[PDB]
C-alpha cells in the first residue's frame, strides 16, 4: 500500500521544507476596454529557471479535469477534451519548454502495478455503491418531510474514471484529440517552432511515469546528451519525486497543484487554484547534510547514498508491497531506517544498494535493527494511542502467532510458509529497485499476499535465490479483467463483459461484489486493507483465448501494440537534414538512427508515420462550444510539421547512478540556518 | 649565416587571418613507445572525485615519459603510409610552434630546433635534437600530478560502456604518459601553410562519423589556483590558449590543485572563450592572443623567406636563448 500524497508530502513540508516552491505565473495585462494581452510565452520564464524538456503523465491531467472545484464534471468526450488542452495550456505556460514535450499516457502495467489498480478500483466501486444507497435513503426521507432538494444537482452524473485505462474508447479519443493538440501548438505560437513533440499514448506499454524516466535514462547515456538538461515532470503520483532522485539528474523538479452526513453525500437544496514546484535538487542538499558519515572505510558517494534512502523507504510500504507491521512514516519511520542506515554504513562493507540491486547482507543488518526494536515499537504505539482521552494484540507478547494465524493463516506448526513470505517479500523488494533504475524486470511477478512478515523474520537474506521470469506486458483487454470490478464492466468489448457478471464464467471467483476490509489497526475503511482474491493469471488468459476470435477486427486493433510518434515543426533546425537522410534512397523503409548534427540533442531511432495522409488539412477531433475556444482550438489548414514514429534507444549496459561529466550544480540554496536545522534533528 | 627576429621590431598589423584546424590523420602511441596507425588510445572525459590525491602512485605506479625528443620523420611517414599529400610550407610539432609563439612570454624558457627544406616536397620541416630543458623536470613530483590528473580523468570507452568498477579503480591504475593518442593537423596563419602534429588528452562525447574532430577534443591542465587580475595566472591561461588553438582543440579543463597535490577544484573553458575572459584585464604593452599572432605570423614567414635562400637539405638552427630575439643559423 502506497504511503499518499498528504504523506509524504507532510514528511517534505515537515523536514525538507525549502524542496516545496509557488509557481509563478505571468499576468494578462486587462486594458480599460476589455482588450487582454496574455503574456509572451517566448521572454523569460518569471520563475527564473528556464525548462528545456516537459514531460507529462497525461492521466494526472484527465482525472482532476474529470472533477473540477467550481466548474462542475465534464459530462461529454469532447468536453473533456476542452478541458484537458486548457489544463495543459496552462501547464505550457508555466513551464516553457524549450526544447521538448512529451506527453505520457499509462499503457499496460506490470501485474504488480495492475493489482494496486485492482484492489483501488474494487475499493472505489464498493465506495461510490455504498454512497449511492445512503444518498438515495436520504433523498426518499427528504421527500417525506417536504425538503426540496436538488435532485439533478445532488445526483451528479459522475465521469467514469474506469475508461482511463488502455484498451476502451476514450483512449482512442485522448490519443486523436492529443496529436491534434500537437499539431495545433506547432502551427499557432512560434515559441513552440523550436519545441519537439513526443506522444507515448495508452497503446504503448509502460506506465506513464516510467515510460519518462526510460526516456530519460535513454539519453543520459548517449555522448552527445546535454549534461545540463532541465527537466520538469509534471504527475501526480506520489511515486513520482522517488523517480526524480533516481535519475541522477540534478536539473530535475515536479509540477503539481498545490495540495496544501449532508457533507460527504454532496446534498444538494433547490432553496439555498496555485501551483507548487518540488525542487529535486534541493532535495539532494538536504540529503547530503542528512546522509553524510564521517570516517567511512569506503568512499562517501551522494549518489550511493540517495539510492540507499530510495529504497530503504521500500518498507514503509508502496504501491508494490505492504508496509512491515512496524513501520509507517507518520510514526517516523523513514526518520528511523536512516538514524539504523547511518549507524550501520560504516561496518557494513558498502551500501545497501548497487545501480538497481539489493545487497541482500546488507539488508538483513537494516532490517534486524528494526526487528530488535518492533517488540517495544508496538508497546509505545498502543500506550500514545491510550492517551487520546482486535484480536493480534501486538503490543502483547506471542503476537507473532496471532498475526501469522490471523492474517496469513499461518500456524505455529508451518515455520516454512513465513520462509515463503520473506522470499516473496524479498523477491518485491528487489522488483521494485530495477524497475525505478533498470526497467521492469518481470510483467508477471507479484507480490501474493495482503500483509507484510515481521522484520524479524528477515533472516538469512543472502541465501534467496531472486530470479525474474520477465515476460511480456498483459494485452489491454487483459489488463482490463485483471483491474475492473463487476460493475465496470461497461470498459470492456461487449462478449468479454459476460467474464465478469455472468454466473457460469470459467473465472467468476475472480469478480466478487462483497469483499472483506481489514482495518488491521483501526482507523477507517480507507486505513485498511481489501481482502481480494488474486487472479490466477493461466485461467484468465485461457478465458480471453476462447473469446479473441469472435472480436471485430477493431476491437482487436485496439488490442495490440500502437507506436510512439514524434512531431516536429518545417520550421525546426534538424528538420531539412532529416528529411534529406529519411526520404534519402539507401532504404525508405530502414529506420533513421538520429546522428551526428542532424540529431539536435534528440536520439534514437524514426520511420515514417504512414497514417497520416499528405493532406495538410487538420481539424480538431471533438466539439467545442465556447467561441473562445474555437478560436484556439480550431482547423488547421495548413500543417507545417511532420510526424514519425519514434523508438528510445536501448544500451547493452547497466545504466549507472552517477553524475554525468559536464554536469554544472544548480545554485546551493541551503543558508546556515536550514543546514543548522537538519543537524538538530538528526 | 645568422639573422635575428625581434619580437619587438614588428609593427602594428591586424590579426593573421586563421583557418580551422582540419584533422587529416591520426595515431596512437603505446607504453613501449612503439607507434599504431589507430584509435587505439584514444580517451573520454570524465572526472575523477574532488580531493583527489595526485601524488598516488608516485614513484611505485609510474612510467617515467621519453625524454628525447621525437623527429618529425615520425609524421612525415605516417601521412605518407597513409597516402596524404603535403602542400604546405613547414611540417612540425605543434609543440615546437608554441614554443615559438610564446617564446615573448617566457624569456626563462630556452629552446632549439633543426629546421630543413625537403627537397622532393618544399615543405620545411621542424624538429628538436637534442633534450629539451623542459624534459628534464620530465618526472617531477609536480609533473606527475598532471600526468596523475589525466590518468584518473578518462576512460578507455564512453561512460556507458565503462562498469562502475573501471571508473572507481582509476586510482589504482599505474600512470603511462607514453601511451596517447595524436591528431595531424593543417592549419593556416596567414600566409603559412602548417602540418602539426599533437598528443590529444582525451574527447568531450566521441569522434563524428567521418564533421571534423578537433573542437570534441579536451585538453586537461593541472595548475594553482590564482584571480586573473594575478599576471602569472593569465599568462598561464594565454599560453593553455596558444597551444589549444593550434590544434583547433575545443576545450581546456583545468584540474586546480592546492600545495600539496590535492584536487581541490575543476574549471571547464572553451579554447575560444579565452581571449575574451583576458581581456578586461589587459594593461598596455601586454602581450594579447591577437599580438602573438601577429608576432608568429611574422616569425613564420622570416624563416620561410630565409630558408628559401639556401639550396634543399641546408640545415638550420631556431635558438631562443633569452632576450627579445630570435636567431636563425645556417650550418655549414
Ligand atoms: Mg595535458
Amino acid at each position: 500500500a502506497s504511503m499518499g500524497v498528504p504523506a509524504l508530502f507532510r514528511l517534505l513540508s515537515r523536514k525538507f521544507a525549502k524542496v516545496i516552491t509557488p509557481v509563478i505565473e505571468a499576468p494578462t495585462e486587462k486594458l480599460p476596454d476589455g482588450t487582454e494581452i496574455e503574456p509572451d510565452l517566448s521572454l523569460p520564464n518569471p520563475n527564473g529557471v528556464e525548462c528545456d524538456n516537459l514531460y507529462l503523465d497525461m492521466n494526472g491531467i484527465v482525472h482532476p479535469c474529470s472533477h473540477p472545484e467550481d466548474r462542475p464534471a465534464p459530462e461529454t468526450e469532447d468536453e473533456m477534451m476542452v478541458a484537458v488542452f486548457e489544463y495543459t495550456d496552462r501547464i505550457l505556460a508555466m513551464v516553457r519548454p524549450r526544447q521538448l514535450l512529451f506527453i505520457a499516457i499509462d499503457g499496460v502495467a506490470p501485474r504488480a502495478k495492475m493489482n494496486q489498480q485492482r484492489s483501488r478500483r474494487f475499493r472505489s466501486s464498493r465506495e461510490a455503491a455504498l454512497k449511492e444507497e445512503e444518498l438515495q435513503a436520504f433523498i426518499e426521507e427528504a421527500k417525506q418531510q417536504g425538503i426540496p432538494i436538488d435532485e439533478n444537482a445532488t445526483k451528479k452524473k459522475s465521469w467514469d474514471s474506469n475508461c482511463i485505462t488502455p484498451g476502451t474508447p476514450f483512449m482512442d479519443t485522448l490519443a486523436k484529440s492529443l496529436r491534434y493538440y500537437i499539431i495545433n501548438k506547432l502551427n499557432s505560437d512560434p515559441c513552440w517552432r523550436n519545441v519537439r513533440f513526443i506522444l507515448s499514448d495508452a497503446s504503448v506499454p509502460g506506465e506513464g511515469e516510467h515510460k519518462i524516466m526510460e526516456f530519460i535514462r535513454s539519453q543520459r547515456v548517449k555522448p552527445e546528451y546535454d549534461p545540463n538538461t532541465h527537466h520538469v515532470v509534471y504527475g501526480l503520483d506520489a511515486d513520482l519525486i522517488m523517480l526524480g532522485l533516481a535519475t541522477h539528474e540534478p536539473h530535475f523538479r515536479v509540477l503539481r497543484e498545490d495540495v496544501f452526513k449532508e457533507e460527504r453525500l454532496g446534498i444538494k437544496r433547490l432553496d439555498d487554484k496555485p501551483f507548487i514546484w518540488l525542487n529535486v535538487s534541493i532535495l539532494r542538499e538536504y540529503l547530503e547534510v542528512e546522509l553524510y558519515v564521517p570516517n567511512l572505510p569506503f568512499p562517501f558517494d551522494l549518489e550511493r547514498a540517495i539510492d540507499d534512502w530510495v529504497f530503504f523507504i521500500f518498507f514503509v510500504g508502496n504501491d508494490f508491497l505492504p508496509h512491515l507491521p512496524s513501520l509507517d512514516i507518520r510514526d517516523g519511520a523513514v526518520e528511523r531506517l536512516t538514524e539504523i542506515w547511518r549507524a550501520s554504513l560504516p561496518h557494513m562493507g558498502g551500501y545497501l544498494t548497487l545501480d538497481g540491486s539489493v545487497n541482500l547482507a546488507r539488508a538483513e543488518v537494516i532490517l534486524s535493527a528494526v526487528g530488535n526494536q518492533e517488540d517495544d515499537i508496538f508497546k509505545r504505539l498502543k500506550q500514545q494511542e491510550d492517551r487520546r482521552n482486535d484480536t493480534v494484540r501486538l503490543y502483547e507478547p506471542g503476537y507473532r502467532e496471532r498475526y501469522y494465524e490471523q492474517k496469513f493463516h499461518i500456524s505455529p506448526d508451518e515455520p516454512e510458509k513465513i520462509r515463503e513470505a520473506v522470499k516473496h517479500y524479498v523477491h518485491g523488494l528487489c522488483w521494485v529497485l530495477l524497475y525505478y533504475y533498470q526497467g521492469c524486470p518481470s510483467w508477471t511477478w507479484y507480490y501474493p499476499y495482503h500483509y507484510a512478515p515481521f522484520a524479524a523474520d528477515f533472516k538469512d537474506l543472502a541465501s534467496i535465490d531472486v530470479k525474474f521470469e520477465l515476460n511480456q506486458p498483459f494485452k489491454p483487454y487483459e489488463q482490463l479483467l485483471g483491474v475492473l470490478p463487476a460493475a465496470s464492466k461497461n470498459n470492456l468489448p461487449e462478449k468479454l463483459q459476460t467474464l465478469m457478471t455472468d454466473e457460469n464464467s470459467e473465472i467468476i471467483d475472480f469478480y466478487p461484489e462483497n469483499f472483506t476490509i481489514d482495518l488491521n489497526g483501526k482507523k477507517f475503511e480507507w486505513q485498511g486493507v481489501a481482502l481480494l482474491p488474486f487472479i490466477d493469471e493461466n485461467r484468465l488468459l485461457n478465458a480471453v483465448s476462447k473469446i479473441y476470435p469472435q472480436l471485430t477486427e477493431e476491437e482487436s486493433k485496439r488490442n495490440e501494440d500502437g507506436s510512439t510518434l514524434l512531431f516536429i515543426s518545417e520550421h525546426h533546425p534538424m528538420f531539412s537534414e532529416l528529411v534529406k537522410q529519411l526520404y534519402s534512397k539507401k532504404r525508405q523503409g530502414k529506420p533513421l538512427k538520429l546522428s551526428g548534427k542532424m540529431a539536435h540533442g534528440l536520439f534514437g531511432k524514426v520511420n515514417t508515420n504512414d497514417s497520416v495522409i499528405p493532406n495538410v488539412s487538420v481539424q480538431c477531433p471533438i466539439d467545442v462550444t465556447s467561441a473562445d475556444a474555437l478560436q484556439k482550438y480550431g482547423s488547421i489548414d495548413d500543417n507545417q510539421s511532420i510526424s514519425l514514429v519514434f523508438e528510445v534507444p536501448k544500451s547493452h549496459f547497466v545504466h549507472k547512478s552517477m553524475l554525468l561529466r559536464g554536469v554544472k550544480m544548480p545554485n546551493r540554496v541551503l543558508t546556515p540556518e536550514d543546514i543548522n536545522q537538519v543537524r538538530a534533528e538528526r | 649565416m645568422l639573422r635575428e627576429f625581434s619580437f619587438y621590431d614588428v609593427p602594428p598589423a591586424h590579426v593573421p587571418p586563421v583557418s580551422e584546424p582540419l584533422e587529416i590523420a591520426c595515431y596512437s602511441l603505446s607504453r613501449d613507445r612503439e607507434l599504431l596507425l589507430d584509435d587505439s588510445k584514444l580517451s573520454y572525459y570524465y572526472p575523477p572525485p574532488l580531493f583527489s590525491d595526485l601524488n598516488t602512485g608516485f614513484p611505485n605506479r609510474f612510467h617515467p615519459p621519453k625524454s628525447d625528443p621525437d623527429p618529425i620523420s615520425i609524421v612525415k611517414d605516417v601521412l605518407m603510409t597513409k597516402g596524404i599529400q603535403m602542400n604546405s610550407s613547414f611540417l612540425t610539432w605543434r609543440g615546437l610552434i608554441t614554443k615559438i609563439m610564446c617564446a615573448p612570454l617566457d624569456p626563462r624558457n630556452h629552446w632549439e630546433t633543426y629546421l630543413v627544406m625537403d627537397p622532393t616536397s618544399g615543405i620545411i620541416m621542424m624538429e628538436e635534437r637534442t633534450r629539451s630543458e623542459t624534459s628534464y623536470a620530465n618526472q617531477d613530483r609536480m609533473c606527475y600530478w598532471g600526468y596523475k590528473f589525466e590518468a584518473i580523468s578518462t576512460l578507455p570507452e564512453i561512460w556507458d560502456a565503462c562498469s562502475r568498477d573501471q571508473i572507481e579503480q582509476r586510482d589504482n591504475q599505474d600512470v603511462v604518459p607514453d601511451e596517447q593518442y595524436c591528431s595531424i593537423v593543417k592549419i593556416n596563419i596567414g600566409k603559412s601553410k602548417l602540418i602539426l602534429a599533437g598528443e590529444v588528452d582525451c574527447i568531450w562525447d566521441k569522434k563524428p562519423c567521418s564533421e571534423n574532430p578537433n573542437l570534441h577534443y579536451v585538453e586537461l591542465k593541472t595548475s594553482k589556483k590564482y584571480p586573473l587580475e594575478n599576471y602569472g595566472m593569465r599568462k598561464k591561461l594565454l599560453k593553455y590558449w596558444a597551444q589549444s588553438f593550434l590544434l583547433g582543440i575545443g576545450r581546456i579543463i583545468i584540474g586546480f590543485r592546492d600545495d600539496n597535490g590535492i584536487l581541490i577544484e575543476m574549471k571547464e573553458l572553451f579554447t575560444h572563450q579565452i581571449p575574451k575572459m583576458l581581456r578586461p584585464y589587459f594593461k598596455p604593452n601586454d602581450w594579447t592572443p591577437n599580438r602573438l599572432l601577429v608576432v608568429l605570423e611574422h616569425a613564420l614567414e622570416w624563416i620561410k623567406q630565409t630558408v628559401k635562400q639556401h639550396p634543399p637539405s641546408t640545415e638550420f638552427t631556431l635558438s631562443y636563448t633569452g632576450g627579445s630575439k630570435l636567431v636563425l643559423r645556417q650550418i655549414i
